DNA sequence: ACACTGCGAGCTCGAATTC
DNA sequence: GAATTCGAGCTCGCAACAATGAGCACAT
């Protein structure tokens, strides 16, 4: 169904992020949010990567590199609530370092950047409407989430690359923005699976008990159940005609000619996805 | 017999069963038909009266379609008490009508014999002066309506304005951009019953669309509509949600609010208050030519809004001055003491429509309140002088309880703390003082201004600093107050049980949630039992918090008896 | 015809003719597509008002400038500040300098002063519109009886 | 041959209760 | 039945009001 996802989070650190009208921080509530966001990413998205930019005082220092992690993000969000955010934000210096690396994956991706902004000001030191003529040829899709006002650029870098812009109205509208973030829209890897406990086959490398890949050979380590729930979504269970004793629960198909109850017939498409009389 | 969910009572009481599997189709049949008296989760009960079967043979309902579906939804079989009062109460319906045409009041009736048995009664002989007609004096129509309950022959007030050639039926027209929900589409179908406008009395909640009700019945009926409003600043929400839903200009929009006055003479909505057209002393001039053009002009659909205060002396002598077809009458709280609600209709007529207070809780159009009647244990020292006295002095007492304190400064901590925006409604205007000045905090003490009323009423709502207010009997109508969250609500008025859902109207507009705090083992105990007797027949329960969480371990006010003697000696100074 | 006949008793006043009409309209709007203010008295309960004696007074100054510097954080893309005069653009953006404001409005808006003469006001005028574009935003402070108030 | 707009007095009500 | 407490709106007297800057399109 959907494709392959290289995000990128850009955090705004602006002197604009001690503001109120938020949870006591308004980057603390705007990191509140990012670790509900990393979570629905990687459960509804199994393969996928995240990295985490943060700008701040005219400069981009990266946060977090590009791996799917869903781990190494949440614990550095978690340090990143007594940052200082002095100083005004850059666009072209946060959007360039998320363009050094976002460019070399390969094409059967669909590589993102999506920029939290609270700032109205980007100081940057050249001009952002080539950036835009780059962005779009390297098929980058940089969407962007305001905060308080809208800005031409955030509304020109939105429509151009090809995502959206859009500008809070409060908390219970930035949960809905972020989580409309996490549909992918709609190529063979390699990946190792970590059978036994939790162990690289290729270097044979021994580490935690996670779904990331392996630093030591550079292999990507999924568990084959997490990517198991992605099925059943590709050749699902057609529908039965409908016109006692049971098959399901001994208590109709079209493949196996076995008769069903209603209480069967709603359970057989919601939770079990398959027809109990056809595994035989 | 287990389908079939009413008990219809032999003199008449109708418990409706909400959990049937056709209880929406005998709730929509029970509210064309009988009145609400109480509505808990499960066992609805409605009650047949009079007022109320008038209310349903309007509709295109008659006699025989009410005493069938009694029937086939009965579950004991109708008492044969009911079936002798709902025909008697439904046949003497349509018989005299009362009809007004350029500027004279005519009662009207089809049936001859009827007029030869009406004119014998000697009050009707007074308001004097096929198709028989006598002409009734206007200044005698409520006199007149109250006889014509009293014999049975009810007057009716159906408006028939799609076809009446008199008036300058103006271009208010509704702009598709007020979508309104699906109670509010109810309501106006059963007063626009039968293609014509219909007199009556709609209860809905101030947070819900008291007031879109109000503009799409006055884009309906398209004639000149008149709005009354109990308060100057009720004028300026009224004039403002005209411009909002009904593209009107400025020149037709007028005000007579004596210091406005855009050109009233000549319009087509007036906007005005109650104690204006019913002022008694000589009046300023120009007040005198508004109201010398006001009194000769045939309007349609005026709406007076906050019904409960027309049954006053003073506010129901204007429905004798203003000559309107059809009067609707939007409120929220019809409680009221002193029993005039019964009284009230006939000055307008049938209560039409009252929504169900858990059902727009249950959608979302209300917020989900979550009533608390916290109660304070009272002061060793002040019970002392509260047993000794018992003339008025000890209102004081049960008002200004020290234990009472702390739960106030320990409920606007706890709020603070989660950014909530407090409320605390205080009577007894020398304790609001004593109360907000302890804590440092604003107060609206009612004799203030217009000004500084203004903008500490601003500097609560787009200011994340300033967190609470403390109003005194203020905020006892439809005001500006903007959106609480919490309303600590300290020793109000005796037993008005209007009160206490008007400091509710400002909680709905768990989510929200309201206090009530008592000075226990007084008389305000027996108060606040009065006032929850109105919202227990809504739906709402009043928990009771006896010990709050933790109040004694934060740094509260009152502390030591050496300051809370001080403070005795301050009320008790005062007699 | 005009947009912005004040009065319009006066115009048949002031020149000696008897109009028919004289009429008065107000756009439509499906939103309040402005939202006009009158900022009075400062923050500290100080009045703000540019008469001849309440300029020289840097308790107005100051009140000046904390509402520049207040609306230029919330406000994105272009502030234009019409100024009642020449004389008093200088003697306050320069007594803005000598205190410490100017300095935390360049943070947030670069600010284009609106000169005389045609060939700087022009200059001035397209490096704005190129900041309101790009991410900074830009404030042309201006006198209100000057060219870029009736042209522009 | 002086003088605009706010703002407190009386005046008369209402709501609910004491007296 | 006749007060009170505290709110309301409507009139209406009362005291005193204010007003500082700078330039190009159009006929022989
Ligand atoms: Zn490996
Ligand atoms: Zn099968
Ligand atoms: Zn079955």
């Amino acid at each position: 169904l959907g494709m392959m996802r290289h995000l990128y989070v850009v955090v705004d650190g602006s002197r604009t992020m001690e503001d109120q009208d938020l949870k006591p921080n308004r980057l603390t509530c705007t990191l509140k949010l990012l670790e509900y966001f990393v979570e629905e990413y990687f459960d509804q998205n199994p393969i996928s990567q995240i990295g985490i930019i943060v700008t701040k005082s005219k400069r981009a220092e990266k946060l977090t590199e590009l791996s799917g992690n869903p781990r190494k993000h949440i614990t550095s969000l978690k340090k990143a609530v007594d940052m200082t955010c002095h100083g005004e934000p850059s666009l072209y210096n946060s959007l360039s370092i998320a363009m050094q690396t976002l460019k070399h994956m390969p094409g059967h991706t669909s590589r993102e950047v999506l920029i939290i902004f609270s700032s109205l000001t980007t100081c940057d030191p050249s001009n952002i409407y080539d950036l835009i003529k780059t962005l779009k040829a390297a098929k980058i899709r940089v969407s962007v989430i305001g905060l308080s006002a809208e800005v031409r650029v955030c509304t020109v870098l939105a429509r151009e690359t090809g995502g959206t812009y859009h500008v809070i109205l409060d908390e219970s509208h930035y949960k809905e923005l972020l989580t409309h973030h996490v549909s992918p829209p709609p190529g063979n890897t390699e990946p190792g699976l970590t059978l036994g406990g939790y162990f690289c086959p290729q270097c044979r490398a021994k580490y935690c008990e996670l779904p990331v890949e392996c630093k030591i050979c550079g292999l990507t380590l999924v568990s084959a159940p997490h990517l198991a729930r992605s099925y059943h979504h590709l050749f699902p269970l057609d529908a039965f005609q409908e016109i006692r004793f049971c098959y399901g629960c001994q208590g109709v198909c079209a493949v196996c000619q076995n008769v069903f109850c209603v209480d069967c017939d709603v359970f057989v498409h919601d939770s079990l996805h398959c027809c109990p009389g056809c595994i035989h | 017999h287990t389908s079939r969910p009413l008990w219809v009572a032999p003199d008449g009481h109708i418990f409706l069963e909400a959990f049937s599997p056709v209880y929406k189709y005998a709730q929509d049949f029970l509210v064309a038909i009988a009145e609400p008296v109480c509505r808990p989760t499960h066992v609805h009960e409605y009650k047949l009266t009079a007022y109320s079967l008038y209310a349903a043979v309007s509709v295109g309902l008659q006699t025989s379609d009410i005493t069938e579906y009694l029937r086939k939804l009965s579950k004991t079989g109708v008492p044969d008490g009911i079936m002798q009062f709902i025909k008697l109460c439904t046949v003497s319906y349509g018989k005299v009508k009362l009809v007004l045409k350029h500027n004279r009041y005519f009662v009207e009736s089809c049936h001859p014999d009827v007029i030869q048995h009406l004119l014998q009664d000697p009050v009707i002989r007074e308001c004097r002066l096929q198709t028989v007609s006598f002409e009734v004096k206007q200044e005698m129509i409520e006199e007149l309506q109250k006889r014509c309950i009293h014999l049975e022959y009810p007057l009716l007030a159906e408006y028939d304005f799609r076809n009446d050639s008199v008036n300058p039926d103006i271009n208010i027209d509704l702009k598709p951009t007020a979508v309104l929900r699906p109670y509010q589409e109810k309501s106006l179908r059963k007063m626009f019953g039968n293609g014509r406008a219909r007199s009556g009395v709609i209860v809905l909640p101030c947070g819900a669309g008291k007031s879109l009700v109000g503009v799409t019945a006055a884009c309906t009926v398209r004639k000149r509509c008149l709005v009354l409003g109990n308060s100057a600043v009720s004028v300026e929400q009224w004039k403002a949600q005209f411009k909002m839903w009904s593209t009107i200009d400025d020149s037709q929009i007028c005000r007579f609010t004596s210091d406005a006055k855009d050109k009233p003479i000549g319009c087509s909505v007036a906007i005005s208050t109650y104690s204006m057209l019913g002022h008694t002393t000589k009046r300023s001039w120009e007040a005198e030519r508004v109201m010398e053009w006001l009194k000769t002009q045939e309007w349609g659909l005026m709406i007076l809004d906050e019904v409960h205060t027309i049954p006053a002396k003073m506010f129901r002598r204007v429905l004798t001055i203003v000559q309107a077809h059809c009067k609707l009458g939007l409120t929220a709280t019809l409680v009221r003491e002193d029993d005039k609600i019964v009284d009230l209709n006939f000055l307008i007529g049938p209560k039409l429509y009252e929504a169900n207070w858990m059902e727009l809780q249950n959608n979302g159009y209300i917020a989900k309140v979550q009533c608390a009647e916290v109660w304070c244990p009272m002061s060793p020292e002040f019970y002392r002088e509260y047993v000794a006295i018992k003339t008025k002095k000890r209102i004081l007492l049960y008002t200004m309880n020290p234990n009472k304190f702390r739960a106030c400064q320990f409920l606007i901590k706890f709020h603070e703390r989660r950014n909530d925006k407090i409320i605390v409604f205080a009577d007894n205007v020398f304790a609001l003082k004593e109360y907000a000045i302890r804590l440092n905090k604003p107060y609206i003490y009612g004799p203030t201004s217009q000004g500084e009323r203004m903008q500490i009423l601003q500097n609560f709502k787009h200011n994340p600093k300033i967190n609470t207010i403390f109003i005194s009997k203020v905020g006892d109508t439809s005001f500006d107050l903007p959106e609480a969250n919490v309303l600590i609500q300290i020793s109000s008025h005796g037993g008005s049980r209007r009160q206490e859902a008007q400091r509710l109207g400002r909680v709905l507009r768990y989510n929200a949630f309201f206090y009530s705090l008592v000075s226990q083992d007084t008389q305000e105990m027996a108060y606040s039992t009065k006032r929850q007797r109105f919202l227990v027949d809504q739906g709402y329960s009043f928990k009771v918090i006896t010990k709050l969480a933790g109040m004694e371990e934060e740094d509260l006010a009152f502390s030591t008896k050496e300051e809370q003697q001080q403070l005795l000696q301050k009320v008790l100074a005062a007699t | 015809t005009s947009g912005t006949l004040s009065p319009l008793d006066i115009y048949p006043k002031i020149l000696d003719f008897h109009p028919v009409t004289m009429a008065t309209f107000t756009m439509t709007l499906a939103r309040v597509c402005l939202c006009p203010m009158i900022i009075g008295r400062g923050n500290d309960q100080v009045a703000i008002s540019s008469k001849f004696e309440t300029r020289e007074d840097i308790a107005v100054i100051r009140n000046y400038g904390n509402l520049l510097l207040e609306m230029s954080a919330v406000v994105p893309d272009g502030i234009v500040a019409f100024f009642t005069s020449y004389q008093y653009m200088e003697s306050t953006v320069a007594s803005w300098y000598e205190q410490g404001i100017l300095e935390n409005i360049q943070r947030n808006k670069l600010l284009f002063i609106e000169t005389q003469d045609g060939a700087e006001t022009s200059v001035a005028l397209e490096k704005y519109q190129e900041a309101c574009e790009n991410g900074r935003g830009a404030i042309l402070l201006s006198v209100a009886r000057g060219k870029v108030s009736e042209g522009i």
